[PDB]
């Protein structure tokens, strides 16, 4: 577990992407899942109905994805800036500040 | 002076396919929207496809839909046809046309190729 | 990829950074921390 | 689509008979029909256009008039050069189709 | 590669184009993260044989 | 009264450059100090217009147009030969026709159901001066619109833009001076709107109108006239406003990758670096379709082909299951007499499934066929054989005056009482034989479906596929995955396909997207140079000019589908830099430690 | 072409085909009156927060 | 029709509040460097490093 760090970072982003690309499995309400299957299905004036629900849920599904993106960047980004620090500081000198 | 060249003509197989093309010159072929016309041994004339003179729009019969695919390339003044899973039943000769037809293509001349043979077998 | 997922390389390659880590502790160890700020 | 038909199919004539082809549409393609002229190993050529505007260049013992489904073309005196089967072509709309076609052979 | 949808999707406006924008900023940002760390020095220094 | 002008042959084609004509103002909306991006038709920068020379120095060649999208049009002329135009379809007095004339006080624009001249004309006369447009049509008749305003006609060089949406036809047009020959200017001007016509009629075609003086054909004179034509496409523009709310540039953004850059980023300067500016996508190239062998036919051939047939009264039937129904080898039989299907096309029968199949048959006289069916009545319709209205299946039937007569009469058939069926009975009177198929689909397992066409396989090559009702679009491989017997396709561990079993050879095949990604322009900035260069991201050099269509660009754009410049990197294909193995500090950041400097071209 | 708003003498300059002007984004913030050809400026009306 | 034109605007303005939210952290984050050196690089002499 001596690494869990660094690992942990992996685990989480790859899981974020797992879930991303399972959402398209969903029908959200639709007929299906599927955009070919409302279209090979229906015609044009109620295809778009089935398809604007695919729309909807996929649109929100990405959203989804890039706020949490956004938020976990922040924390990688703080985690990089203390790191540089450490550099400057722990390494091309010597630090008299305590831990 | 306006001439049209067929060529890529032969002989192929079944399930298999053919791109043919025609070489215009001696008027503003990219002012012209261009036909594909084909003609089996015995029989009359086919239509089989039309391409607009910006080489957007493409229209095609019914006996080649899904199957043919028309284009072409106005900087080299040449029309293309790629037949693909071409069956015995489409060999026949091939002509590239300019037709004259006051409500689509605006043609006011009616131009001709030479007609090149495609036989499936 | 099937859903337009696609992932870039990073600018700096592993060996890229392993040769800065390297530069580091050689400027360390023979110079100590005047390397840090100046010559 | 909009089939189109051709009677007789098949004519023969002497020089200075006058021969008549009759096409059909299924539907009202207005004016829009193209009679062309094709002899043996040559490309069809365009006679007439819009019913029952010549060509230029077109001998004017052809003509040709009609409207709706019902077409006629008409050469008023037929000449030796004259044996070729005649096509009509409609554009109202894609796909264009053409007839069967019309031989008119030599008495 | 629906157009059918593609046509619709343009009725919602430039959500995608927001989208496609923070993404590429956090890439960016990935670069910075790593240069500000490591490229510290300016020359590539070596140790003695 | 028409005279013969155009008595010459067509002369060749010439072309000039467009350089940057042709931009007009796409609406009437006052903008300042903004760059706005508009799609409309606009003339293609730098394309090929058309030079035309109606009046050759005595060589008439006035040609009719098509009219297409919408037409550009330019003259420079001192003499005043051009004078108008015509626009319509068949223009003739069959159609609706569009007459633009210009004169020396006024225009007069008309529609009527014009009958032109083969090659029509204004005549001017010489007595004061004299007009007479009875030399460009023989009659008008049904005018529908009339409007009359001022006229919209160094050298002095005038251009139009003609469109004609929504039933308006909209003039465009610009006046400036030019000190230039046998050519188009360089450099921008914009065309004001001129007038708006609500007509609501059709253009494909159109004839430029010219003056000739009287000094039959042989007595019209004029001096030499040329004209430009060009024609207009969808095409994205982005245009630059002044702070007076005048265009003064403009960038067609297909012209290039800079100009693709450029309208990314609206601006007409581009900073030093990289821009994602499009994507690409490889399209499929066939439609593959396979299914498993046909292994067992439904066997109506056993019905058709029976010794003998029951009687009317007491028809027989078969059930038809578990197997394969092949329709189209008895719709198209020469064997059958009629082929009549209710509920049910024929043609379509071969693409169905159904959960059981009947055939009933038996033995009647010919005026008793027209009795086999929906809504019908009669001896054999009421007592014997009865068809329900909303009956599902196909009849046929066919003479066998060869098999079921007999000299004497066979009296072996009966109906409800005997038939006596004989070889020299009329036709309506001689014996012939039925089959009904009755297609039962009910809530359950289909027992009989038509045969599934199978088209050849096809590898390494992007294309759409179907295997056995398994449906996709990628990229076909050899695999070596090791399936079980019973297994058809795999997934990953995001529960997608990304092989499957071919049903006929029991091959495994690999399934990949088929190649996309994204579009980079690296540019030094545009205060230094001109000069750029295309990266393709994560795709192979090799598929690159597939991938971006390069036969639908502009020659400009076409340059960076290949060259001799073609660097394969991490990143991607990098077309346009020129690879060095020198190392600098790194300018424009490509990845995966390659980057791009201008040094003079662009390096990698 | 309709809205709210306050209507004001405006020092802009059209040219004598366009009716009406937009901002950057793309909001109609000037008219030419049809029958005396003047341009105006187009404001919101006043509003804010207690 | 006025619930379609509402759901899509109330998304549009909760997309904006939420980036908002994110770079305000961001500059908060930058402004606490700043103050921070003030406090140790002007009113003081630093031993940290760079
Ligand atoms: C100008 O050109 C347009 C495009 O060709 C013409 O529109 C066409 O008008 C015809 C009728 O005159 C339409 O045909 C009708 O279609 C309906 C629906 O299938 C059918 O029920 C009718 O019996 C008839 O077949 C045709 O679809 C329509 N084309 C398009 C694309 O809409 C227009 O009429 C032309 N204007 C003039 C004055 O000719
Ligand atoms: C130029 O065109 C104008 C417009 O058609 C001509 O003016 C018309 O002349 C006829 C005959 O005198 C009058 O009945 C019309 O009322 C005039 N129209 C207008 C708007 O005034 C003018 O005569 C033409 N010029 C020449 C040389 O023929
Ligand atoms: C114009 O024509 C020339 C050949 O004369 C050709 O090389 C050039 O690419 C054409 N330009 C365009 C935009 O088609
Ligand atoms: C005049 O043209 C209009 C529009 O095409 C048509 O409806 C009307 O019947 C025409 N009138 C006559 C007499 O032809
Ligand atoms: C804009 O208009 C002013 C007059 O209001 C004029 O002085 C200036 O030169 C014009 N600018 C351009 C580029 O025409
Ligand atoms: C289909 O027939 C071919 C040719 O005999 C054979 O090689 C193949 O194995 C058969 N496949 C199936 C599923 O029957
Ligand atoms: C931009 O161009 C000017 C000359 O017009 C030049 O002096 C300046 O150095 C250039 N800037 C860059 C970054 O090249
Ligand atoms: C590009 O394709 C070729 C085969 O055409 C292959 O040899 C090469 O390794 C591929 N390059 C990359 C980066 O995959
Ligand atoms: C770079 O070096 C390779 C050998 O490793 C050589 O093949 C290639 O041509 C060289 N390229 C340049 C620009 O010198
Ligand atoms: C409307 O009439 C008034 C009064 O004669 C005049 O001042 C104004 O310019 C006219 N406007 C238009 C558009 O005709």
């Amino acid at each position: 577990s001596a690494l869990g760090k660094l690992q942990d970072v992996v685990n989480q982003n790859a899981q974020a992407l797992n879930t991303l690309v399972k959402q398209l499995s969903s029908n959200f309400g639709a007929i299906s899942s599927v955009l070919n299957d409302i279209l090979s299905r229906l015609d044009p004036p109620e295809a778009e109905v089935q398809i604007d629900r695919l729309i909807t849920g996929r649109l929100q599904s990405l959203q989804t994805y890039v706020t949490q993106q956004l938020i976990r960047a922040a924390e990688i980004r703080a985690s990089a800036n203390l790191a540089a620090t450490k550099m400057s500081e722990c390494v091309l000198g010597q630090s008299k500040r305590v831990d | 002076e306006v001439q049209l060249v067929e060529s890529g003509g032969g002989v192929v197989q079944p399930g298999g396919s053919l791109r043919l093309s025609c070489a215009a010159s001696g008027f503003t072929f990219n002012s012209y929207g261009m036909h594909w016309v084909r003609q089996a041994p015995g029989k009359g004339l086919e239509w089989v496809a039309f391409i607009r003179y910006d080489g957007g729009n493409k229209y095609y019969a019914d006996s080649v839909k899904g199957r043919f695919t028309i284009s072409r390339d106005n900087s080299k003044n040449t029309l293309y046809l790629q037949m693909k899973s071409l069956r015995a039943e489409d060999t026949a000769v091939y002509y590239c046309a300019n037709l004259k037809d006051s409500r689509y293509s605006g043609s006011y001349y009616d131009y001709w190729g030479q007609g090149t043979l495609v036989t499936v077998s | 990829k099937f859903n337009g997922l696609t992932v870039l390389p990073p600018l700096l390659t592993d060996e890229m950074i392993a040769q800065y880590t390297s530069a580091l502790l050689a400027g360390t160890i023979t110079s100590g921390w005047t390397f840090g700020a100046g010559p | 689509v909009i089939w189109m038909t051709q009677s007789p199919s098949s004519l023969s004539a002497s020089v200075g008979d006058r021969v008549t082809i009759t096409c059909q549409a299924s539907q009202d393609i207005r004016f829009y029909l193209n009679w062309y002229q094709q002899k043996p190993g040559k490309a069809p050529k365009l006679l007439i256009s819009d019913a029952s505007n010549m060509e230029t260049g077109v001998p004017s013992r052809f003509s040709g008039s009609g409207s709706g489904t019902d077409f006629t073309f008409t050469i008023s005196s037929l000449q030796p050069e004259d044996i070729a089967t005649y096509y009509c072509q409609q554009y109202d709309n894609l796909p264009f189709t053409f007839g069967p076609g019309t031989k008119v052979d030599f008495k | 590669d629906s157009t059918e949808c593609s046509n619709l999707l343009l009725q919602y406006g430039s959500f995608c184009t927001q989208l496609n924008r923070a993404l590429t900023g956090i890439a960016v940002e990935q670069d910075k993260n790593t240069q500000e760390v490591f490229a510290q020095v300016k020359q590539i220094y070596k140790t003695p044989p | 009264q028409c005279v013969n002008l155009t008595t010459r042959t067509q002369l060749p084609p010439a072309y000039t450059n467009s350089f940057t004509r042709g931009v007009y103002y796409p609406d009437k909306v006052f903008r300042s100090s903004v760059l706005h991006s508009t799609q409309d038709l606009f003339l293609p920068f730098f394309s090929n217009v058309t030079w035309f020379h109606a009046i050759h120095v005595k060589r008439f060649d006035n040609p009719v147009l098509p009219f297409n999208d919408g037409v550009y049009f330019a003259s420079t002329e001192k003499s005043n030969i051009i004078r108008g135009w015509i626009f319509g379809t068949t223009l003739d007095s069959k159609t609706q026709s569009l007459l633009i004339v210009n004169n020396a006080t006024n225009v007069v624009i008309k529609v009527c159901e014009f009958q032109f001249c083969n090659d029509p004309f204004l005549g001017v006369y010489y007595h004061s001066w004299m007009e007479s447009e009875f030399r460009v049509y023989s009659s008008a008749n049904n005018c529908t619109f009339e409007y009359v305003s001022q006229p919209f006609l160094f050298k002095n060089l005038r251009e139009f833009v003609f469109k004609n949406i929504d039933g308006y036809f909209k003039i465009y047009s610009k006046h400036t001076p030019i000190n230039l020959v046998r050519d188009l200017p360089q450099g921008f001007s914009a065309l004001e709107p001129l007038v708006d016509l609500p007509i609501g009629i059709n253009i494909t075609r159109f004839q430029t109108l010219l003056a000739l003086h009287r000094s039959s054909s042989s007595g019209w004179t004029a001096g030499a006239a040329a004209y430009y034509v060009g024609y207009l496409q969808p095409r994205t523009f982005l245009l630059k406003y002044n702070e007076n709310g005048t265009i003064t540039d403009a960038v067609d953004c297909a012209l290039d990758p800079l100009s693709e850059t450029k309208c990314t980023l609206k601006s007409f300067t581009v900073e030093k670096g990289i821009y994602q500016t499009s994507n690409f996508r490889v399209q499929p190239t066939e439609s593959i379709v396979r299914f498993p062998n046909i292994t067992n036919l439904c066997p109506f051939g056993e019905v058709f082909n029976a010794t003998r047939f029951a009687s009317v009264y007491a028809w027989n039937r078969k059930r038809i299951s578990n197997c394969v129904a092949d329709y189209s080898v008895l719709y198209n039989s020469a064997s059958f007499s009629t082929f009549k299907c209710y509920g049910v096309s024929p043609t379509k029968l071969n693409d169905l499934c159904f959960t059981n199949v009947y055939a009933d048959s038996f033995v009647i006289r010919g005026d008793e066929v027209r009795q086999i069916a929906p809504g019908q009545t009669g001896k054999i319709a009421d007592y014997n054989y009865k068809l329900p209205d909303d009956f599902t299946g196909c009849v046929i039937a066919w003479n066998s005056n060869n098999l079921d007569s007999k000299v004497g009469g066979n009296y072996n058939y009966l109906y409800r009482q005997s038939y006596g069926f004989q070889p020299t009975n009329g036709v309506g009177y001689q014996p012939y034989r039925v089959v009904v198929l009755s297609f039962e689909l009910l809530h359950a397992p289909a027992t009989v479906c038509g045969p599934k066409k199978s088209t050849n396989l096809v590898k390494n090559k992007c294309v759409n596929f179907n295997f056995n009702g398994l449906t996709g679009t990628g990229v076909l491989t050899e695999s070596n995955k090791k399936f079980l017997p019973f297994q058809q396709f795999g997934r990953d561990i995001a529960d997608t396909t990304d092989a499957v079993r071919d049903p006929q050879t029991l091959e495994i095949l690999d399934i990949t997207p088929c190649s996309f990604g994204g579009v980079s322009v690296i540019t030094p900035g545009t205060n230094t140079s001109n000069q750029v260069a295309v990266l393709y991201q994560d795709v192979n050099c090799t598929e690159v000019p597939v991938a971006i269509h390069a036969d639908q660009l502009t020659p400009t754009w076409r340059v960076y589908s290949t060259g001799s410049n073609v660097f394969q990197t991490r990143a991607g294909c990098l077309i346009g830099a020129e690879h060095v193995n020198n190392s600098y500090e790194c300018d424009i950041p490509i990845g995966a430690g390659i980057c791009a400097s201008y040094q003079q071209s662009i390096i990698a």
